[PDB]
């Protein structure tokens, strides 16, 4: 299973490129498919949606109507045609694979992305706590804050848990509040109710350093939390 | 040796009737009779377009696994009745299948002679066969997972086998049924499972041995369905014969009978309530039959179905009762 | 009363017709045993007849008890509107029905491949398209106490040759020629039981086809000659009032009568009502 | 067929050779699951809709 | 719903349609039993048309044909013969040439034949019976008369008679006026078996659809 990116670059303000992943690996047809952008210094920031089938488009509403997604099944190729290329464009743009069925674990795999540089209602996500500082084998407990209770009637919880490694893609960690993600040791742990949640790292090590994000999906304005690093 | 075969079965006609001393119904009669069992459609599972032959519930109570010969494994998602995964099989001829406990695979075979492992978590989104288990010379009636890489199949060869999936290998063969096997209900705790032959017999089954641990002969016509009682000391039959029956293990003989005079049609499917006072019966007659397992009295009627109720199953919280039949549908029951 | 007994009669064939069709429908709607493409048309010719049934054959009545058009007359052009438009659509589903089963009897390749319920809906579609084409141009430029259809000439040539008598010529070559290939498959057929059997399938295809086509002619085909005659016999030829509006509901008992040969005389819609 | 019949016999025997404990020992333990676990047995005591999964 | 909700549904959504469009597919094919016994000309029949079950996939005349046979399935039919309820045929095959052999061989086809046609999962559907092996047949009723097998024969001893009298025999364990069976003799080098059953397969639909229409 792979996500690769392409496009990016230098492009003048103003003007157009598109972004595309090249997906290989798994069905890419069944996977509903993300963009999802980081500026340079900047927390995760989700771009666009399209579904599974494509019957299904969203956009941020920062980007809606400026940017174009569109995917290529047979091709297994997704597209992100971007249009004005504002100086807020500037960002390392991530195709975000995910899948939504009952006890599935969407955002499971992210692509390693491409740098595009531009020269010259929604919940808000909550965790003010960064630069946390750690030691290996200690515990800790990152916090996370929800403008509106993330709880949903169903009785989940639409908050993940993203590790942004230095230099490489987010990687899924806790999907749905509690969730444990496949190929994450169970040292991590995900809790919390109502709007306010809990990232438990019971002993951490030195591949545990980087920054995680927090991430809505009840209602489907994405939001990230501002990462909290975590730094030996 | 067949005279000390005949002596053997007398001697052991006689000690069951040693031990038959008041019969299930005798005592049972003091007990308060549970008054009707009126359960209703909750939902309707449409999508398949031939006749249902299994389902399986899944350990979570909701999620599903359903078997069509429309070639179609259709996990469902019992709550919103959603469909999670449609399984296009090989071979459409499929007449079991089974939703590992841990949710990570189910089964299915049929007519092919062949138990097919689906993976349902892969890193590719899509489900695929990750065994097929050969070696059974006559068609799969049942197959039901031990764990992740154990499951146990009945055939229509007479034998039952249980298999290591990693290899796809028998680990053991379970022969000694003279007729085709209809049915397998693993014990709760799995070291042990019965299954009801064409042979009109029950056989006890010991995994870990590959033995048989003791034989039930009550029904005169073939045994279509087995289900152990929710404690693993007692198992239900439904045969052929219109009638269903309660075998004790430790008794090692038939307790209770479960018919009715104006019951005439064979029996197709049997689950047990949480609690195993409701024994669930489905019957060719298109509608399914809820006996009070302790006195053998109709609890209730799932009528619904346009056709012959090929299978049902209890969930594992007790919840609700999903009746899969021939006529393409699914209903969940409360 | 004369009137009150006409009213009657008049209100029971309504009601029994209401019902009969309404009772079809409900069938095919409650049970899926019947949704397939030959009983959607039956049941959209049953459709038709409760729309006749219920839009035009009471206002019908109600002109037939009070022997005038109590009503407006923008209404009783809607009305006549209503009568040809439900008519035609009832008559031209007996022609699609019958085209359904020659294709279905002369032609299994497509009856197995190409036969889909999208074919029906076609054929729903095009009876109730030709019934606009019959019933349109009265309302537009092609036209108290009386409401009477335009018997303009060319409109009545028009109205009674394109709603009944190539509806009746195309059902008569349809059902001929799936008679000829009916009697050719029982003649293919065919110790003497089965010579026995291939006749009593051969009389019971006569019978049917006998059914059939005489219930349609026998209600329509009375009203379709008085409607083809009278216009250019105005003066010449006189219409008794009683044979005049027994001749009229003629074709309202073919409304009725349809559910019959359709669906009560089916096996399946049997079976369908034993189960409701 | 002597494979055949001493096979059967043997499992004949170790069919006899299984303590068997009286029925109303066998009706008793059932009596004391069905009713030890009733109170958890939705399908014979319906749950309330608010705690029913499939309203 | 929620947005995983909503996706959710939508690709059960999906899967419907997917589900559909396959039994749109399905629903053209024409679906046959093959039956016989052992040394009948089953696989003939079925290498001219060209594990547990096989299935003979073939086109002929833009009609799609799913032949089953069930041959290796040495189990108890009545367990799985309402699998095949559906089928628009049973092509069923009996070798000519087995009425002085045994393992009799004529009477045990003959005793199948009857089973097949009375199983309640079969009152309707209709036989393509195939008498396979006319050529040995033929040079075996020359040499031996058809007594061994049939007793109260009283017949002439030659080809055409033996198998009329066999074919009626066959036949005359219908009992059902709503199918046919319809009889071939083949000899295992004519190609004209796939006409056959395509003919027999178009006179089974002609007469079902003469059957909804009241015509038969
Ligand atoms: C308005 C009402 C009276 C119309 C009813 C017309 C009916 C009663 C008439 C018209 C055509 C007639 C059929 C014409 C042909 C045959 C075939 C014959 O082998 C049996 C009688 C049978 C089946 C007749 C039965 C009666 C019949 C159906
Ligand atoms: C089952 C069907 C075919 C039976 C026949 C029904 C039709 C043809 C019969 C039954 C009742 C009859 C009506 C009885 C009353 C009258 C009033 C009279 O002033 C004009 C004729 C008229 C309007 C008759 C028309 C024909 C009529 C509607
Ligand atoms: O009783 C009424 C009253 C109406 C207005 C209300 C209800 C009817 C008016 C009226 O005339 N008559 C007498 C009978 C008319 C009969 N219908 C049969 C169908 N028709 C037709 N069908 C196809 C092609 C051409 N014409 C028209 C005549």
């Amino acid at each position: 299973v792979q996500l690769v990116e392409s496009g990016g670059g230098l492009v003048q303000p103003g003007g157009s490129r598109k972004l595309s992943c090249s997906a290989s690996g798994f069905a890419f047809s069944s996977f509903g498919m993300h963009w999802v952008r980081q500026a340079p210094e900047k927390g995760l920031e989700w771009v666009a949606y399209i579904s599974s089938g494509s019957g299904t488009i969203y956009y941020a509403d920062t980007v809606k109507g400026r940017f174009t997604i569109s995917r290529d099944d047979p091709k297994n190729t997704l597209f992100l045609q971007m249009t004005s290329l504002r100086s807020e464009d500037t960002a390392m743009y991530y195709c975000v694979r995910s899948i939504y069925y009952y006890g599935s674990s969407p955002f499971d795999f992210w692509g390693q992305g491409t740098t595009l540089t531009v020269s010259s209602s929604d919940i808000v996500m909550t965790q003010a706590t960064s630069s946390v500082p750690v030691t290996p084998g200690e515990s800790v407990s990152i916090s996370c804050r929800s403008s509106k209770s993330l709880l949903h009637s169903n009785g989940n919880t639409y908050l993940y848990w993203f590790l942004q490694r230095p230099g490489q893609s987010p990687q899924l960690l806790i999907y749905r509040m509690s969730n444990l993600a496949s190929g994450v040791p169970d040292r991590f742990s995900g809790s919390g109710s109502g709007t306010a949640f809990t990232l438990t790292i019971s002993r951490l090590e030195a591949e545990d350093v980087g920054v995680y994000y927090c991430m809505q999906h009840l209602e489907y304005p994405l939001t990230f939390g501002a990462g909290t690093k975590l730094e030996l | 040796l067949r005279q000390e075969a005949e002596q053997l079965k007398n001697q052991i006609r006689d000690a069951r009737k040693a031990c038959a001393d008041a019969t299930l119904s005798q005592i049972t009669n003091n007990i308060d009779p549970v008054g009707r069992i009126q359960m209703r459609t909750r939902r309707t599972l449409r999508g398949h377009l031939a006749k249902i032959y299994a389902m399986h519930w899944g350990t979570d109570s909701r999620l599903l696994v359903s078997a069509s010969q429309d070639g179609k494994l259709i996990i469902w998602d019992s709550y919103t009745t959603n469909k999670v995964h449609a399984i296009p099989l090989r071979s459409s001829w499929v007449m079991t299948c089974a939703y590992a406990p841990s949710g990570n695979y189910v089964a299915c075979g049929g007519l092919d002679n062949i138990c097919s492992i689906y993976n349902l978590k892969t890193r590719e989104g899509n489900v695929r066969v990750s065994r097929e288990l050969a070696g059974h010379t006559g068609y799969l009636s049942c197959c039901r997972f031990l764990d992740d890489n154990q499951i146990v199949t009945s055939s229509g060869d007479t034998t039952c086998a249980l298999w290591d999936i990693e290899t796809g290998q028998q680990t053991t063969t379970f022969t000694g049924h003279t007729g085709d096997v209809m049915s397998l209900s693993l014990a709760p705790d799995t070291r042990l499972f019965v299954s009801g032959a064409c042979d009109a017999s029950a056989k006890l089954w010991d995994v870990r041995e590959g033995m048989c641990r003791q034989t039930f002969t009550g029904h005169e016509s073939d045994i279509n369905a087995i289900c152990f009682f929710p404690n693993g000391n007692a198992f239900a039959t439904g045969s052929d014969d219109a009638t269903c029956r309660l075998f004790d293990l430790r008794a090692d003989q038939e307790l209770m009978t479960y018919s009715h005079d104006n019951i005439i049609c064979g029996i197709t499917s049997v689950s047990f309530s949480k609690s195993g006072r409701l024994l669930l019966a489905g019957y060719d007659d298109f509608n399914c039959n809820v006996w009070d397992a302790l006195k053998a009295d109709r609890a209730g009627v799932l009528a619904g179905h346009d056709n012959r109720v090929s299978c049902l199953g209890v969930t594992d919280d007790g919840m609700a009762v999903a009746t899969g039949s021939w006529d393409s549908f699914l209903k969940i029951w409360n | 009363s004369y009137q009150v007994i006409t009213s009657l009669l008049l209100g029971t064939l309504i009601f029994c017709a209401v019902l009969g069709n309404a009772c079809v429908v409900a069938a095919i709607a409650l049970e899926r045993s019947l949704q397939n493409v030959a009983n959607y048309l039956i049941g959209s010719l049953a459709v038709t007849d409760l729309m006749v049934s219920v839009l035009v054959l009471p206002m019908a009545a109600l002109y037939q008890v009070l022997n005038k058009w109590t009503l407006g007359q923008v209404t009783c052009d809607l009305f006549i509107a209503l009568d040809v438009l439900c008519c035609t659509s009832s008559i031209w589903h007996l022609c699609a029905i019958a085209l359904d089963r020659y294709w279905a009897i002369t032609d299994p390749i497509d009856y197995v491949n190409k036969r889909t319920p999208r074919r029906a809906a076609a054929l729903i579609s095009l009876t109730w398209l030709i019934g606009f084409l019959i019933s349109i141009p009265p309302m537009l430029g092609w036209r108290p106490d009386a409401c009477t259809i335009s018997k303009d000439h060319g409109y009545t040539i028009y109205s009674t040759f394109g709603a009944f008598y190539i509806p009746l010529l195309l059902m008569l070559v349809l059902y001929g020629r799936i008679f000829r290939a009916a009697r050719f498959r029982i003649r293919k057929t065919v110790a003497e039981a089965k010579r026995k059997m291939a006749l009593a399938r051969e009389r019971k295809t006569v019978k049917t086809l006998g059914i059939i086509m005489g219930t349609f002619i026998l209600c329509w085909l009375p009203f379709f000659i008085v409607a083809l005659v009278l216009p250019f016999c105005e003066s010449s030829c006189h219409m008794p009032t009683l044979l005049g509006a027994i001749i009229n509901w003629l074709g309202y008992s073919n409304s009725l009568l349809n559910p019959v040969i359709y669906a009560y005389f089916n096996k399946d819609f049997q079976n369908a009502f034993k189960k409701i | 067929s002597i494979a055949q019949a001493r096979k059967l016999v043997e499992q004949l025997k170790m069919e006899a050779n299984i303590d068997r404990i009286k029925v109303s020992k066998a009706a008793a333990d059932l009596m004391a699951y069905c009713e030890a676990h009733a109170k958890e047995d939705p399908l014979l005591t319906p749950v309330p809709a608010s705690e029913n999964p499939f309203r | 719903l929620s947005a995983e909700e909503r996706a959710a549904l939508e690709r059960s959504k999906a899967i419907e349609k997917n589900l559909k469009e396959d039994g749109i597919s399905a629903a053209k094919d024409v679906k046959l039993l093959l039956l016989g016994a052992g040394e009948s000309g089953k696989n003939t029949i079925v290498k001219q048309m060209k594990t547990g079950i096989v299935e003979t996939h073939f086109t002929f005349k833009n009609l799609h044909f799913r032949l089953f046979d069930v041959g290796a399935q040495r189990s108890e039919r009545k367990k799985w013969i309402h699998c095949f309820e559906d089928v628009t045929a049973i092509i069923f095959c009996v070798a000519l040439s087995g009425y002085d052999q045994v393992l009799n061989r004529m009477h045990a086809s003959l005793k199948l034949f009857d089973s097949i046609c009375n199983n309640k999962f079969f009152i309707d559907t209709s036989i393509i019976l195939f008498l396979n092996k006319k050529d040995l047949f033929g040079e075996k009723i020359k040499k031996s008369p058809l007594t061994i097998c049939f007793p109260e024969y009283t017949g002439p001893n030659t080809y055409e008679d033996a198998a009329a009298y066999i074919q009626a025999q066959f036949e005359s364990k219908n009992r059902s006026p709503n199918k046919e069976i319809y009889c071939h003799m083949t000899c295992s080098t004519d190609t004209n078996n796939i006409q056959v059953v395509f003919d027999a397969v178009t006179d089974i639909i002609i007469a079902n659809n003469l059957r909804g229409c009241g015509l038969y």
